[PDB]
RNA sequence: CCUUUUAAUUGAUUAUGCUGACUUUAGUCCCGAUAAACUACAGUUCUGCUUAAACUGAGGAGUCAAGUAGGUACAAACCGUACAAGGAUUAAUU
RNA sequence: AGGGCAUGCAAUACCAAUCAGAUAACAACUGAA
RNA sequence: UGUAACGGUACAAGCUGUAAACAAAGG
RNA sequence: ACCGGUGGUUUGUUAGUAUUUAUGUCAUCAACAUGUCAAUGAAAUAUCAAUAACGAUGAAAA
RNA sequence: UUUUUUUUUUUUUUUUUUUUUUUUUUUUU
RNA sequence: UUUUUUUUUUUUUUUUUUUUUUUUUUUUUUUUUUUUU
RNA sequence: UUUUUUUUUUUUUU
């Protein structure tokens, strides 16, 4: 039997090693979740006459309720301002850390496939799936119709060192 | 992480080297070996192989109690294949129908038609019990025991079983260029039968090729079953593919033919 | 003492001990132990040796003695 | 240590970041003797310390981890994970696909308590990726079998939640299902629980 | 020593040749390496830096023996050692290597000639040598005892090599063929483990354990 | 009196001695004593740039 | 190839004594003066050349040691060691430059961060006081309530701007706080390493895990 | 022991008449070495016996000089 | 020390006993560096 | 405690038996090793679900799925066909990397479906310039395994390989060469260029381990020039140690074929080199277990009924013979099949033609029996016997094997389907005759 | 030198006293069971004991000690020796 | 102090009821330092 | 902080830490 | 008058001084082994010449 | 052929030792 | 009769576990869904 | 006393 006897820790019932494949009951999970949920129960405060900016320029936004916030592009600091001390060039360049999709901009550059098909995702880069999900189903139809209508136009590129050709293409 | 950890090949323990004493342990480890499992256990283990038998045993009462006794016994377990290929379609279908009927009766219990059901079950149970019990034989009869009994070990009777040869020029021309260009043993009667059981031995096809790949010292002279082994045991003209299924109650042998009593045999 | 580091024996080693003592000399792992005594080796943990091309190299291990005087002479010009 | 989290931990973690998180919930190092703002934890008109937009980096990782952890999650935790991802706002189609698949796999093995939490993921305002017709059709079909063969086990509160889910979340139009749910709430042997719910 | 990182740009390992007093095969070279390197790492070092062809790499641990300061006019009785702990590596190169590099030579002690004596000696306290079965000796990938007479090999062996084993039997260490009828040994010419059919029938003798019963 | 390196190492080794209710103040050749040994001396006329003095307090 | 280990050395059996003596000659070690003018690639190649020379030298060293004799021209080793040290000195200074620069930039940003933080701190307390004052008088209407609402409205923007401005700095500041495998001695060997201290995570410490690495 | 640490110096104190000579084993060992050199074709005994400044090419000795009068 | 005896004893470094003395080569009065 | 004397004996004997038994198990275990290696530098990091909706899948997703299925050996028709259907739809949005993965998966799975290969080939042909080593290797490797020759595309593959030689891997280069040689699509000029590049590749960036893979009897005698032949042969000798039976066999075959076909080159070798090969033949080379095919057995039964003695299976030095007559050993038959010919065609393979010519040279009366001709006979024995008899009276085949008439996928399918039922009806009839059915129970 | 002082512990044949050297007993006592031959024309000395086979398709049937005890010039020195894939397909070269 | 500085002395204590260990779900469960 | 092991140095009661007895020249 | 640098006195000419290791025991434990880092000489940057003798340097030697 | 690793079976830690260096955006080629 | 072994793992049986999973090494063979048996 | 693709998990047994 060895001299291991007498110790209170001898043949202890239940242990770290013993229990390796046991999961907590859903009761605990539910309890925790509910507890966390029920921490900010209260009435509204402040004022909200006008709706929150959640849409592009021109288009109004009163009915389309959005749970997620949207960041403004025109409000971000520039690299020069960032690097300035306390008291082209980098005066019009911004390096943002966030969701591209959730950004109000005039234009967005996207990397599409050669066939120009929106199936699941594009090239897989960061934000492509976000962008394509945000975009409505009619994107596919528009691109499809455009393909057909254009045709030949989609099979040429400007000549290197040809600014006039680039402008004509544009 | 102790004094010694060597195992396997490198066994620290010391064993006896004497062949005389070593020759006694083999007998104890092979003949006087003890088994915990019963006959039923062995039978069940091969339920897949003998489903018919496995089901009949547990279906018809009496057989289960009979096959659990402490006294030594010998059992034969015919194969499903054997049954299928031996039995006629009508007999096979009729047997299966009655087995299913008994199983359905038990399922109904656990879950003049009333009078007729009693007579039908009474007759079918007796018929199947008679059929089943026929295989059972009192006493423990081993494969070696039978083989020796059949005169397999007698030099005066091993003449037709030891010297075997075949045309080597036809099967190994490259290695031979110069050539180019038993008795019946009677067993005790079964439990549900009075007639004895004859047993004999025969030479296998494989036995006639040993000299081509083995050192032989013969003196100067002056269908085929695919089962392995040099010798084939025929118990009542049923070939044994497997045997020596030792148990706490006896032995079990698998035969390639279902033994049917005369009482069940047609005219 | 008869047994131990007291007669120039030094620290215990695999060699100087019964079978079963586990002690290496410093290495890098290249796999893991299974539940049956086997060992699955992985090629991912092997280091990579980087060496530039040496087919055409003008440089040598040592410097010519005449270099010293030439380097020295340049200093005097700055005066 | 996002990548070291389990399903259980990750579900609650996700929920935390989705259920109107507050910055004052964090601990303090040698705070003043007076109480902390955490005592009240009421609906504020502003975001303390940081804005909600400063967590997408972490969100991405969370989702990725969820994706991985999906395969070793019991049935009970699986649905909680599923709902938590949608609540959080996991937009990643590649991430969602696998989740959907596993959910589909494990669907028949679930029951009404695990189906209501599933249905919660199809509420309005959530991403449309989770609203796959092939998924919702199987879910609403499975709910019918549960109500048909295990209707005596469902409680009044569960039936009330299911009625709201089948009308506002799933946007179903099955008059037979709606009538069965209505009948099983007023005609069944549930007066004692209905009066106390 | 310090562990080797994943990307090595300035390796510090120093490789050198070790002159051993034992006999070495043609395609085998003995090197001295640290005690912190692996087979793979050793292989790669030579493969990338030197670019030498390598087949096999064997490793051994070398530990110096203990010594005592007993000699001299003023001994200290203190313990010490000569040399350092290292890894004796053995590399099986593709090409041959001269013996004058790997093996030692000395004229003062004529007995010290591992290159000349080859494996005939043990160079240690090994009274009995050990030699496992050879590749050719083994069944798998082993030379056949009956393949010499085949048609196919002879085709290849056209006026270039004789496959008949009867043309390569030593005459100074072989006995004449005895008569089967007459008693003779088995090992004289029978280079196998089976009784030839030519041999007449042999009788068997069984020991009597209880002769008194007669 | 038998020779047992296992016993020796399991009862009289570096990790086994520390568990002993002994006078550790005594110097030990093959033991981990707790006696202080005063370190490297003062500096004479060598280069001031190459005089070592600390390590665990300075590691970075 | 493998031949390089002994080719041109004293160990070479295919050359005479005069050739070995002529080969034995050497010059001066590469100084920091010259080593500073070279680029990364030249120093990287010179490192391997010096390593090859050290490997060749060691053999002779050991050979001599064997016979209890001094190696011919022992200064070569010293020379090679000095060159090898000087190359790494150069490289390390090159690295330290960049490290310094980085440090400087972080200190530059810290100062603005500080002030921004302070301001935000103040504004949050004022907003909380206004929200509590508004909440205390819910079931009542007055001018004061409107006034407080206006002021809170003002402060909301006044605070949001601060966070918008603050975002960039926080990320940048918290650069080195987290570990980087790239900078670790395990995954790299370049000058200018970085070390980190292990943390205590109960969530991990309370779990049963095997010492496995794959 | 080579280290000279055991109690093997106790017996040596007392005088002795003689000691064993493993001639049988030594002879065998020598023979094996001789054979191992003979197969290559170099004489070891000859070199271990010849006079310091003596030259004897091949299997030659005193006997050789007998008939070689001229 | 035996297994049974060793299983009920703590390490000496677990206590403050190691910083309550001044034994050193110089003598019995040791002063720590930078004191 | 203490034990009974009776029990003691039994326990000790049992224990002893255990030892004996354990000693008796590791006999044949020679080549085993506790240590092993597993390839892990190919799996993707991203997680996928094979059992997912194919519609929601993309190129990336599908690519991953295909390879994971292959690795897990989840052979499911229902699963694979959906993959193929979705791949056909998404054929126009596949990256070179993805395509390669797809190909590798298909090939590893041995999923015989020409419909997909034929549809994916043209897109590969257009994206050849953007292709890489791995993709290029996988394409050919899959194609070879599935036995779908494409001389139009395979050649292009080779040319792109040659263009990107400076970026390619030795292994992939070697495999490409091998594949090309087996498919038979390399004109003389291409062959020459391939050989010239291969020699430099082997001599500059190849080791013992990598060199062994360059050994191929079919390739050696049809692609490789004399200068590369000699170098290969010479280096094999040196690199023989680090080899396997699979390479040994190939080497031996190479030697034999060279001797038989190119006496000059053979003689050009050195004495030492020659000796190696000479001695090689004398050794016993392990071989995998082999047994007759159902077609083989049917042919053998017809032959035996005709009244001719022969053998089932046997080895002859370095070549296997389907049928060998005992009365006249010179005679031999060969039973072909669908695999013996390219997909949708009846053209013989390079290995089959090489083995036919080597034996014809060596003097073997060789006859061939096709399967499409045989199937037509149905389950009639007299027709097969007459068929065989008519063949026997005719002269043997020429040295140079020729191809059969044209065929089609439709025809192939039809034939296969037809044969499916024949192989089952014959088995049923065979099996039924074994049943005596004598016993009759009264009951 | 003389004179004053000195807490020097200041005084020896001996406690079978402690630490060392060197005489007498005292060229006394102590020596283990079995050897011999190597020549002036060929050869096999006697005795005690009796597991001395090293591929035959099979790792010689094990453990432990030696903190490396059958390597090396009639060396108590220096210098070497532990390869589980057996590297010499070294059946060739000269 | 320009640069570099393997490994061992069992270390979440620059903090916090006690009682094994990488410092223990309640209870069982106890105490002169 | 104080110490033990391994490696280098001339194998050592010293020095030293694989960069193992030195960078002294940033336009 | 803090704080940095330099110098001197006392402790102390009257007092004392320890760091490395061969050997004992299972362990606790006990213990002052063996002149000096050292030919000698103030100086070896004085030890020359070799064949016996006589010769050289040094206060002194072969 | 052993040792290593699961079980027996034990932080009943064999100082300078290990599948054990911070715990997977790994650039799949 | 003095009343004697079983857990890691192997085989068999029963299944909705999982890249923590078998070479992108190689051979052989008539062959496999839905609108060819 | 576990033997050749790695883990989790249930019954019987020569």
């Amino acid at each position: 039997v060895r001299p291991n006897q007498g110790r209170n820790d001898y043949n202890q019932v239940g242990g770290k090693k013993r229990g390796q494949g046991v999961q907590v009951l859903p009761e605990t999970i539910r309890l925790l979740i509910e507890t966390r949920k029920a921490a900010t129960a209260g009435g509204p405060v402040g004022r909200q006459p006008l709706p929150k900016a959640t849409e592009a320029t021109g288009v109004s936004s009163w009915g389309r309720d959005r749970r997620f916030p949207i960041t403004e592009a025109l409000r971000l600091p520039t690299v020069a301002e960032v690097n300035a001390p306390w008291e082209g060039r980098l005066d019009k360049v911004v390096l943002h850390s966030g969701d591209i999709s959730r950004l109000r901009v005039d234009a967005t550059v996207v990397g599409a496939v050669r066939s120009f098909k929106t199936v699941g995702d594009g090239r897989g880069f960061t934000g492509c799936s976000a962008l394509l999900e945000g975009a409505g189903p009619f994107l596919s139809s528009f691109v499809s119709q455009q393909r057909r209508h254009l045709g030949e136009e989609l099979l040429h590129t400007p000549v290197r060192g040809d600014p006039s050709s680039a402008q004509t293409v544009a | 992480r102790w004094w010694t950890r060597a195992s396997g090949m490198r066994n620290p323990v010391k064993w006896t080297r004497d062949w005389e004493v070593l020759n006694r342990k083999v007998y104890f480890a092979f003949d006087e070996r003890e088994i915990r499992r019963s006959m039923l256990d062995a039978v069940n283990a091969h339920r897949k192989t003998a489903s018919l038998f496995h089901r009949m045993i547990n279906a018809v009462p009496g057989v289960a109690h009979a096959m659990s006794l402490p006294g030594p016994h010998t059992f034969f377990l015919p194969s499903d294949k054997a049954c299928r290929d031996h039995l006629s379609p009508d007999s096979l279908h009729a047997l299966t129908e009655r087995v299913a009927f008994l199983e359905e009766q038990q399922r109904q219990r656990v879950g003049g038609t009333a009078a007729a059901i009693a007579d039908r079950v009474a007759k079918t149970t007796e018929q199947l019990r008679t059929f089943v019990l026929a295989h059972l034989i009192p006493g423990e009869w081993r494969m070696k025991t039978l083989l020796l009994a059949c005169g397999a070990g007698d030099p005066r009777r091993n003449g037709s079983l030891r010297y075997q040869d075949t045309d080597r020029e036809l099967f190994a021309p490259v290695m031979y260029a110069s050539r180019l260009g038993s008795s019946v043993f009677l067993l005790p009667p079964p439990q549900s039968t009075d007639e004895p059981l004859p047993v004999w031995v025969q030479a296998s096809r494989y036995a006639a090729f040993l000299p081509i790949t083995t050192s032989t010292n013969f003196p100067r002279f002056e269908r085929r079953s695919t089962v392995g082994g040099a010798l084939h045991l025929w118990v009542g003209g049923a070939l044994v593919t497997k045997g020596d299924l030792r148990a706490h109650n006896g032995v079990v042998h698998m035969i390639d033919k279902p033994l049917i009593p005369v009482q069940l045999l047609a005219s | 003492a008869k047994v131990g580091p007291s007669k120039g024996r030094g620290p215990l080693l695999a060699k100087f001990a019964p079978v079963g003592f586990k002690k290496g000399f410093g290495a890098i792992g290249l796999g893991r132990h299974t539940k049956k005594g086997f060992f699955i080796i992985n090629t991912m943990l092997v280091p990579m040796f980087k060496v530039p091309d040496l087919s055409n190299c003008k440089l040598k291990c040592y410097v010519a003695p005449d270099t010293y005087r030439i380097v020295q002479q340049s200093f005097n010009k700055r005066e | 240590y996002i990548h070291e989290m389990d399903a259980a931990t990750l579900a609650v973690v996700l929920a935390s970041l989705a259920h109107s998180p507050s910055a004052y919930s964090v601990s303090e190092r040698r705070p003043p003797p007076s109480p902390s703002p955490a005592v009240s934890l009421s609906s504020s008109s502003f975001s303390p310390t940081h804005l909600p937009q400063h967590l997408d980096s972490l969100l991405a990782l969370l989702g990725r981890q969820a994706a991985a952890t999906a395969a070793h999650a019991p049935d009970s935790t699986l649905a909680f994970l599923f709902r938590g991802c949608a609540e959080a706002g996991v937009v990643e189609k590649n991430v969602v696909c696998t989740l959907l698949g596993r959910v589909e796999q494990r669907l028949p093995c679930m029951q009404l308590p695990e189906c209501l939490v599933l249905l919660d993921a199809l509420r309005p305002g959530l991403p449309e990726v989770y609203r796959h017709p092939r998924f919702v059709a199987r879910l609403v079909a499975h709910a019918g079998l549960l109500l048909q063969f295990r209707g005596a086990e469902s409680e009044a509160e569960d039936l009330c939640d299911l009625a709201f889910s089948l009308v506002f979340a799933a946007n179903c139009r099955d008059a037979a299902l709606l009538q069965t749910t209505a009948l099983l709430l007023v005609h069944g042997k549930r007066m004692q629980s209905l009066n106390e719910t | 020593p310090p562990k080797t990182p994943r990307n090595v740009f300035f390796p510090w390992q120093v490789f050198s040749v070790h002159r051993t007093g034992a006999f070495l095969e043609r395609r085998r070279v003995a090197l001295k390496v640290p005690v912190n390197l692996t087979k793979f790492e050793i292989q790669s070092y030579l493969e990338k830096i030197y670019g030498a062809r390598v087949l096999k790499v064997s490793t051994l641990i070398v530990v110096p023996r203990r010594r005592r300061d007993i000699f001299g006019p003023r001994p200290s009785m203190r313990y010490y050692r000569v040399g350092c702990t290292f890894k004796k590596a053995i590399v099986t190169l593709e090409d041959g290597v001269p013996d004058a590099v790997k093996m030692l030579r000395s004229s003062i002690e004529l007995a010290k000639n591992p290159d000349i004596t080859k494996h005939n000696l043990t160079y240690s306290g090994r009274v009995r040598a050990f030699k496992p079965p050879s590749a050719a000796q083994r069944w798998e990938m082993g030379e056949s005892k009956y393949a010499w007479r085949l048609p196919i090999p002879n085709l290849l062996a056209g006026d270039e090599m004789q496959l008949n084993p009867a043309l390569r039997i030593d005459e100074s260490t072989t006995q004449m063929f005895p008569d089967f009828s007459k008693p003779f040994f088995h090992n004289a010419h029978f280079n196998f483990s089976w009784k030839p059919e030519e041999v007449p029938f042999q009788q068997t003798v069984k020991l009597d354990i209880t002769p008194w019963r007669r | 009196n038998e020779s047992s390196p296992l016993h020796m190492g399991a009862g009289s080794a570096n990790w086994t001695a520390v568990a002993r209710l002994e006078d550790f103040t005594l110097r030990g050749l093959s033991h981990p004593p707790w006696i202080h040994v005063s370190s490297r001396p003062f500096y004479g006329a060598g280069g001031g740039a190459v005089l070592a003095a600390c390590m665990s307090s300075a590691v970075w | 190839g493998i031949d390089e280990l002994w080719k041109g050395s004293y160990l070479d059996p295919t050359i005479g004594a005069k050739q070995k003596e002529a080969n034995a000659v050497a010059g001066d070690a590469w100084p920091a003066c010259l080593l500073r003018m070279k680029s990364f690639e030249d120093l990287h190649k010179l490192w391997y050349i010096c390593l090859k020379e050290k490997n060749l030298l060691m053999g002779e060293r050991w050979a001599a040691r064997q016979h209890k004799q001094e190696m011919k021209q022992p200064e070569r080793l010293q020379k090679v060691r000095r060159t090898m040290r000087r190359i790494l000195i150069v490289l390390t200074k090159r690295e330290i430059q960049q490290q310094c620069l980085r440090a400087k930039d972080i200190l530059a940003k810290q100062q603005k961060r500080e002030a921004l933080e302070t301001r935000r701190f103040q504004l949050e307390e004022k907003m909380l006081q206004l929200e509590h004052r508004i909440r205390r008088m819910e079931p009542a209407q007055s001018l004061q309530k409107e006034a407080w609402q206006a002021t809170l409205d003002r402060y909301r923007s006044d605070h949001e701007d601060i966070l918008i401005q603050l975002h960039p700095l926080r990320k940048e500041t918290t650069q080195l706080l987290a570990p980087d495998w790239r900078y670790e001695r395990k995954y790299s060997d370049l000058p200018g390493p970085i070390r980190w201290k292990k943390q205590y995570i109960p969530a991990l410490e309370d779990q049963y895990r095997k010492p496995i690495r794959f | 022991n080579k280290v000279r640490t055991d109690k093997k110096e106790r017996k040596r104190a007392f005088p002795q008449r003689g000691f064993w000579k493993k001639q049988n084993f030594l002879q065998v060992k020598n023979n094996t070495v001789r054979l191992a050199f003979a197969v290559q074709g170099v004489d070891l005994l000859k070199l271990k016996r010849l006079r310091w400044g003596e030259v004897r090419k091949g299997n030659t000795g005193w006997w050789t000089d007998d008939y070689r009068s001229p | 020390i035996r297994p049974r005896k060793k299983g009920m004893r703590l390490d000496r470094r677990r206590s403050k006993k190691q910083y309550k003395h001044g034994r050193h080569v110089g003598g019995w009065n040791y002063r720590w560096l930078g004191s | 405690g203490i034990l009974r004397p009776r029990e003691r004996l039994l326990l000790n004997a049992l224990k002893k038996e255990a030892d004996i038994r354990y000693r008796g198990r590791r006999m044949h275990k020679r080549f085993r090793s506790w240590a092993q290696q597993r390839v892990r530098h190919y799996w993707l990091p991203q997680k996928v679900c094979v059992t997912s909706d194919p519609q929601l899948m993309d190129g990336s997703y599908i690519a991953a799925c295909v390879q994971k299925a292959a690795t897990l050996r989840k052979h499911d028709l229902q699963l694979w066909h959906g993959f193929s259907k979705r791949i056909l739809e998404l054929a126009d949005s596949l990256t070179p990397q993805q395509m390669g993965y797809i190909f590798y998966g298909y090939g590893k799975s041995l999923f015989r479906h020409e419909e997909l290969y034929r549809g994916l080939l043209p897109f590969v042909a257009e994206a050849l310039p953007e292709f890489h080593s791995h993709a290029l290797m996988t394409v050919a490797w899959a194609l070879e395994r599935v036995r779908v020759n494409d001389r139009a595309v395979v050649a292009q593959i080779a040319e792109e390989a040659l263009a990107k030689k400076d970026l390619m891997r030795p292994a992939d280069f070697i495999k490409i060469v091998n594949c090309v040689a087996r498919m038979g699509a390399a004109p003389p000029s291409l062959a020459a260029a391939l050989s010239a590049e291969l020699m430099r590749v082997l001599d500059e960036k190849c080791n013992a381990l990598l060199f062994r893979g360059a050994v191929d009897h079919v390739a050696v005698a049809t692609l490789y020039s004399d200068p590369l032949r000699l170098y290969l042969l010479e280096r094999f000798t040196k690199t023989a140690i680090c080899c396997r039976p699979m390479h040994y066999q190939k080497a031996f075959q190479s030697a034999v074929a060279i001797r038989v076909l190119h006496p000059p080159v053979w003689q050009q070798l050195s004495k030492a080199v020659r000796n190696f090969y000479i001695r090689l033949s004398l050794r016993r080379i392990p071989q995998r277990a082999r047994r007759p095919s159902p077609l083989h057995w049917d042919v053998s039964n017809a032959l035996a009924k005709l009244g001719v003695f022969h053998r089932n299976t046997f080895q002859w030095g370095c070549f296997w013979i389907d049928i060998g007559e005992i009365d006249d050993r010179r005679q031999c038959w060969f039973v072909d099949g669908p695999s013996d010919f390219y997909s949708s065609t009846n053209e013989y393979t390079e290995a089959n033609k090489l083995q036919h010519r080597i034996l014809s040279e060596l003097g073997w009366n060789i006859r061939r029996v096709r399967w499409n001709d045989w199937v037509q006979l149905g389950t009639d024995m007299d027709a097969k016997v007459e068929y065989l008899r008519k063949l026997r009276e005719r002269p043997p085949w020429p040295a140079i094997l020729t191809d059969g008439p044209s065929s089609s996928r439709q025809e192939m399918v039809a034939n296969l389907r037809s044969a499916r039922d024949v192989q089952r009806a014959l088995k049923e009839r065979r099996e039924k005759n074994r049943q005596p059915h004598s016993l009759v129970m009264n009951l």
